[PDB]
């Protein structure tokens, strides 16, 4: 039982550190997203104009 | 040679004029993608670290 237990723990914290690269990934993606949204409202802007 | 004065004065100084005019509208907006990147950049910078 304490090597299943330890078995766990460790399988837990290595996927603690993926769902955190997860989440890196998901930051980089949307900084990247919001630029491209700003370029789109000046885009309709100078097309209003 | 010797020459003669220019028959259409104003059109060729309205030509002149739109070029430069021209020429400045391209350089600002040359500019503006470049702040845009500049901003990009920034912030795919501070995601990665």
């Amino acid at each position: 039982i304490a090597n299943r237990f330890t078995s766990n723990i460790k399988g837990l914290t290595q996927a603690a550190r993926n769902a955190n690269d997860g989440i890196s990934v998901a930051q980089t993606t949307e900084g990247a997203l919001s630029e491209i949204n700003n370029n789109l409202q000046r885009i309709r802007e100078l097309t209003v104009q | 040679s010797a020459g003669s004065a220019t028959t259409n004065p104003l059109a060729a100084l309205d030509d002149a004029i739109s070029s430069i005019d021209k020429f400045r509208s391209s350089l600002g907006a040359i500019q503006n993608r470049l702040d845009s990147a500049v901003t990009n950049l920034n912030n795919t910078t501070t995601n990665l670290s």
